[PDB]
RNA sequence: CGACUCUUAGCGGUGGAUCACUCGGCUCGUGCGUCGAUGAAGAACGCAGCUAGCUGCGAGAAUUAAUGUGAAUUGCAGGUUGAUCAUCGACACUUCGAACGCACUUGCGGCCCCGGGUUCCUCCCGGGGCUACGCCUGUCUGAGCGUCGCU
RNA sequence: CCCAUACCCGGCCGUCGCUGGCAGUCGGCAGAGCGAGAAAGAGAGGGACGCUACGCCGCGACGAGUAGGAGGGCCGCUGCGGUGAGCCUUGAAGCCUAGGGCGCGGGCCCGGGUGGAGCCGCCGCAGGUGCAGAUCUUGGUGGUAGUAGCAAAUAUUCAAACGAGAACUUUGAAGGCCGAAGUGGAGAAGGGUUCCAUGUGAACAGCAGUUGAACAUGGGUCAGUCGGUCCUGA
RNA sequence: GCCGGGCGUGGAAUGCGAGUGCCUAGUGGGCCACUUUUGGUAAGCAGAACUGGCGCUGCGGGAUGAACCGAACGCCGGGU
RNA sequence: GAAACACGGACCAAGGAGUCUAACACGUGCGCGAGUCGGGGGCUACGAAAGCCGCCGUGGCGCAAUGAAGGUGAAGGCCGGCCGGCCGAGGUGGGAUCCCGAGGCCUUCCAGUCCGCCGAGGGCGCACCACCGGCCCGUCUCGCCCGCCG
RNA sequence: CGCGACCUCAGAUCAGACGUGGCGACCCGCUGAAUUUAAGCAUAUUAGUCAGCGGAGGAAAAGAAACUAACCAGGAUUCCCUCAGUAACGGCGAGUGAACAGGGAAGAGCCCAGCGCCGAAUCCCCGCCCCGCGGCGGGGCGCGGGAAAUGUGGCGUACGGAAGACCCACUCCCCGGCGCGGGGGCCCAAGUCCUUCUGAUCGAGGCCCAGCCCGUGGACGGUGUGAGGCCGGUAGCGGCCCCCGGCGCGCCGGGCCCGGGUCUUCCCGGAGUCGGGUUGCUUGGGAAUGCAGCCCAAAGCGGGUGGUAAACUCCAUCUAAGGCUAAAUACCGGCACGAGACCGAUAGUCAACAAGUACCGUAAGGGAAAGUUGAAAAGAACUUUGAAGAGAGAGUUCAAGAGGGCGUGAAACCGUUAAGAGGUAAACGGGUGGGGUCCGCGCAGUCCGCCCGGAGGAUUCAACCCGGCGGCGCGGUCCGGCCGUGCCGGCGGGGCGGAUCCCCGCUCUCGGCGGGGGACCGCCCCCCGGCCGGCGACCGGCCGCCGCCGGGCGC
């Protein structure tokens, strides 16, 4: 809100007496806004409490390993089919869930054959859904260039561009991502993660320089490498029912005793 | 009203300083200008050093910092004379000139020398007239190999 | 999408642009398509509306398939005024209801000098679009 | 059963909340970064066929020329060898205003030159151009028992 | 003999405690158990339900509360990133409701009516986010109330005309008043078209109006001699 | 003061899981009664001690009631 | 101490009051860890985003304290003849957990092993607490000695 | 006296110029408070801030050390990070508060006076000639006028400079004319295709084999709801046409003789200023940081600084009292644009609208309220009652239940209709009862398995056969792949990493330095070989068992 709302005017109070509020009042005159009620949050007019300012902490900053940290996280998400038709992504009928593309598609130039591509690819049907989500916002947003939402669809990650982006770019959903410069606000849209992603073969094998095995430091980072896990085998399914535990378990006891 | 326990803080905010609080939001736009005005300087001066004239090697003083070793304003015009550089040519050629260092030391002054000799060997200078290559001009082959110089001239690794 | 960052794409500038341009821009946005047996022949998708020119309404409640000249261009109300399309006033005279031109296809085009060198103009840079991508 | 009073609902009034709209703001950013004695900013008064405000304009007065555009403008009338819009480089730009002949009543001048008026013979009338303060370089005319020189 | 929200028995809700129990849904690769007062081994040579484990289940005890503290909100508002192959001109938002219901509650979901173009669920994010009060702010409306009131300066009456319409206009007559220090005739200051004519009766003229200083159309101010202009005064 | 060794019928009753550290709001006007008690003729007065109340608290009773007597409160049925 | 002969309030709608910034403290969540951090600067529609740069960690905070300051600046013991070898990072009490095991855990009877379980007692003892020593800096008291370019 | 110089000083509507006023967001110079905080208050603080005054610019100001330092030293200004809430100041209370170094952004340096040399070698103006002539400039010619010796110009400025001599080295730039990417305009893809909703479709469904068509265009807006394909646009290192300067090339008229090194001989600096005293303000600056007034008032191996007053003595460091200078930097005004987790008509600017308007005040000043018919006026012809406002019909439209302050149309309040009730004001809690309102669409009341009974009807069961698929295998250990966040082996191959150890280059053939190998170590990658394990975060073929499905038979 700018500095001036509210206090353009010449306003004081009449004091006690008078009979009325002890708000300060607009002078004089023979206008309607005569003896009003001028400052005030609580006032036609005047002031809102607590005027916000432009010097809001706006940004925030995250650790820059705490950001590569996402980065792998949203990755490694993306690998499991689980959680990308949890992501809503109709992947049903993709021939294999990290799906790697020969780098013959960089040099498309026309969104004729992009989109011939993705329907070889069986990932038509998500594009197909974004189509069936264009609708347009509910509020205000509406008036505030914000007019027509739909869904996120398949993000593509190539290495080097020579027309991939431009051959793309006009299919609804499509986000082009280079993998040098990973983005995880559109790898986990929402926050959420298990993005559809589709790679190139040359974008895919630079991804053991851009993090590292476990065994080997990335090559592209100065001093980077994989989190460690905190835990080997997740399946705690096949840990408990494991002989070496049913051997150190005392009897279940599962006769309910009510009063 | 202090509390229990805490510190005794003097916040300096008793001015009017919303009055003169400095935002920094167009300082993505500013990174922007200088980053255009900075390919635009390279792309006037293309042949010539990005970075600009050699810097010669300088001690820091106050000891806290003696043992590092900066790039100063210019080379001194004994290290100008020692090298056998007239001190009004050598702005023309690219080497930085400060007529107000002294040299106290000769490691200093011989490092500086030292440096001068390996920056006008490695300098293609064009003739002034492509018509007629002058005496101190390069040879006419490795013009064609002449590109713009990108980060620090002979950068000062310590 | 759009790129360019001298192009708006504000909903309050672009409908101020609209209702507030200038006679010779509403010209522009007065625009109608042309028959199909008029866009083969002069290889033109569509084209500015003059006071007489034989005209379909395709859309509302005075579609058909009857020709009808324009007989003015109401240019300040972005409307045209087609010959037989009109309504009875209460008082038994008629008025000519107004057709926006963008639901208007255009039948027959009244050529004159400047009228012709418009349309091979958007015909040579049309060929251009096709010499160029082939 | 009345009348009156109270409660609830339907309908109708009063009132203009809510909701939905938004050619307006607010904030951030970018580029540029330009007023005036060649009369500025501001003010006044005028200007349209029918027009009060707003807007535009200046006695050439909702505009002229020029160029681009290419058939309207429109509330109602009237009337392509370029209508209308836009641009805007030519021209024009009333009275106040730093405001400039002196004053601020629009009141009194002075000078010069033209035209009626003469037949330059003084007037009178009209028209045109001048007539502010400070200051710079230069010019002209001067002042001084200032310093001198020659007769 | 009577009865409290106390005490006893029972139901239900919640909290707390047991830092309780449940991964054993161990099935023709089968064997159906760990309620048992007593440190420790049913040791080898075709079959309901369940277990959003942040879930489900079992026992006990307990429940006042201002100022204040904390937790949980599948309480509510507005916008943003995701998501619902969500909803919608075969009717969205909003509003109305003697309709049907849910929740301890905040609230919510249906039905009906009205309306005419947008809206909501869920996972996160953000806040100018929830009103009965502040002699609160702005707007609107009541009761009072068809009430107080329309009472300073003597005074009106008859007939006619116009007109839809006359206590109020106009004409005539009568009776009165101002009574020349005027309720008369003219100016300065100030007002600025109020002047004049025609027309209208919405509003205004605190009743009315055929009238008006209202409203709408038009009209109207003529100078050598009257002033300004000139002169000087404080 | 140090080592080393031996002694457990856990050495009165009753009850009960304890210890410990951070951060911390509100409050800093009180009032009443039994008993003790100071000033005062006295006061529904002024000032203390001890405990319990009221304040923060409804409920049964005292017709009525901040404080007395009984008794303290989740929502109900029966009993007393 | 309010139903008060205390004050505000006729009625309805909408607006209407613990906010933002900076600093600090403690708690909590996450990443890394004797390190940690690019915030400033560079480099390559959404994007003013994101990514990268350690020969961009300058620098911040942390890793060392103490004194006004000049300054100084964080274990020792034994053996052999002030030197040479060796042992070399305190102790006591209480301590969750782990360890040992005197023994003791059924089908016709004994002998009879492996595994599993239990346990008197005995141990190494985390964190933390109490205490006793030790070390560094300031200061005081009492002394004996050493060292060398002046 | 006269006449003429010159110096001072006047007058001109003298010839030609220039200044004034505005805006003021940013900037420079002054002036300069008090609320407030200190729980009082006077110093302090607020604050060198508001108000006041002056002056600018597209930026300003600052700026090439009379500097910082004490190092092995840095090297104009400005800006950012840090220094640092630090040193310091302070009723040492509240509070206040820099700098250097270091890292970046940017980076650029220069000119006089003086001292001297050159015959004033210099400049302005008038007249003529040529060239261009909307930035009146260039060249030439004038015994044409003036300025200037009370000092113009060239050389030259502390980094030293000059002159002479001696070697050395090129002799080519600058002015005045002519020719050979940015702003404006106009254009550029593809459905109005079939059925069906609607008042109107941009809705819904479809368009097979090309699951319509375009797509470097699926931004946005318009259009009778919701539009990639109707229109404007959007995309494009798309096209075309004007205008502006740019960039060199060539010609002419010009100014244009210029440097470096060694040696010798000469020369060299800014005064009522510095500094001192004192007073007042200011500062973190404390026996006075800065500034100013008054008094005193310099020096020349001097002067200033060296954060405690003073003397002495060494060092270090600059060179004051004259001048110019881009970039990085600031910008709530202006012009022109873009955007938004912002507001959505009591909000957001006071102002979404004939808003700084109406209106108020003598004046300075104060200062509102006020958005929405509909897709389209189709804005209700005509009949009828009335003087008319107003009605009744009719009509328009999807709708008048949208009728000109007209979207939706809440509450208070009011009218009316319907129902109920009515002497302790009303209203309320708990408990029932009665009456309404609607609803249940209640009005002959449950299905679900299995078994039995009798009536029926299929292409029908089990079991075998072929085919396909799946599950599992302790196949006691099948074969082969593949991988390892496992390891070893190496007459291995490489890439790096390492504070592990001959050649080239450089400054004083041998020593020193910098660079490049090479060796070693570590790590990783690869070629293998061998194991270990997995494939239940990850596999294939056989074999067997089992299940399912399909088709045969079976009837």
């Amino acid at each position: 809100v700018s500095e001036l709302a509210g206090h353009q005017t010449s306003a004081e109070s009449w004091g006690t007496g008078r009979a009325v509020a002890r708000i300060p009042r607009v002078r004089g005159g023979g206008t309607h806004r005569s003896g009003q009620g001028a400052f005030g949050n609580m006032c036609r007019g005047g002031r809102m409490f607590a005027p916000t300012k432009t010097w809001r902490r706006w940004h925030r900053r995250v650790n820059t390993t705490q950001k590569r940290y996402a980065i792998c996280s949203a990755l490694a998400a993306s690998a499991l089919p689980a959680l990308v038709m949890s992501k809503g992504h109709r992947i049903e009928e993709v021939p294999e869930l990290p799906l790697v593309v020969e780098d013959k598609v960089e040099g498309y130039k026309k969104t004729k054959e992009a989109v011939l591509l993705l329907k070889k690819l069986k990932a038509w049907n998500d594009i197909k859904k974004v189509y069936a989500s264009q609708r347009m916002r509910a509020g205000k947003g509406k008036m505030r260039n914000r007019r027509r939402i739909q869904r996120r669809g398949p993000c593509v990650i190539y290495n080097e561009d020579n027309g991939i982006v431009k051959a793309f770019r006009n299919i609804p959903g499509i986000t082009l991502l280079n993998v040098t410069k990973l983005n995880i606000l559109k790898l986990a849209p929402g926050g959420h993660v298990g993005r559809f992603c589709i790679w190139t073969e040359s974008a895919f094998r630079k991804l053991d320089d851009l993090y590292g095995t476990w065994r080997k430091a990335a090559s592209l980072k100065s001093n980077y490498n994989l989190p460690m896990h905190k835990m080997l085998n997740t399946d705690l399914s096949r840990i408990l029912k494991s002989p070496e535990i049913q051997r150190a378990l005392r009897a279940p006891r599962k006769k309910i005793h009510r009063r | 009203a202090p509390s229990r326990n805490g510190m005794i803080l003097k916040p300096h905010f008793h001015k009017d300083w919303q009055r003169r609080v400095a935002t920094w939001f167009n300082q993505p736009a500013r990174k922007i200008r200088r980053r255009k005005a900075r390919q635009a300087r390279a792309r006037r001066i293309a042949p010539r050093p990005a970075a600009g004239p050699i810097r010669p090697i300088v001690r820091c003083p106050t000891v806290r910092y003696h043992t590092k070793v900066r790039a100063g304003r210019g080379f001194s015009l004994e290290e100008l004379r020692v090298a056998g550089i007239h001190k009004k040519v050598a702005r023309t050629i690219g080497i930085s000139v400060d007529p107000r260092r002294r040299n106290k030391s000769t490691e200093s002054l011989q490092a500086n020398v030292q440096r001068l000799k390996e920056y006008r060997s490695k300098l293609v200078l064009f003739p002034r007239k492509p018509s007629a290559p002058k005496k101190g001009d390069s040879s006419a082959e490795e013009l064609k190999l002449a590109t713009q110089l990108t980060g620090p001239v002979m950068p000062i690794r310590n | 999408m759009k790129f360019n960052p001298f192009v708006t794409s504000d909903r309050s500038k672009n409908r101020k642009r609209h209702f507030n341009a200038p006679s010779h821009i509403r010209r522009k946005i007065m625009s109608s398509p042309l028959s199909k047996e008029l866009r083969q022949k002069y290889n033109v998708r569509s084209m500015p509306i003059r006071k007489d020119d034989e005209v379909q309404v395709v859309r509302g409640h005075y579609k058909g398939q009857q020709i009808g000249k324009v007989v003015q261009v109401y240019r300040k109300k972005y409307v045209i005024y087609i010959e037989r399309v009109q309504r009875e006033k209460a008082n038994g005279t008629t008025v000519h209801v107004g057709i926006h031109p963008s639901k208007v296809v255009i039948t027959r085009l009244k050529l004159d000098k400047d009228r012709k060198k418009i349309l091979e103009r958007k015909a040579k840079s049309r060929q251009v679009g096709k010499e160029k991508g082939k």
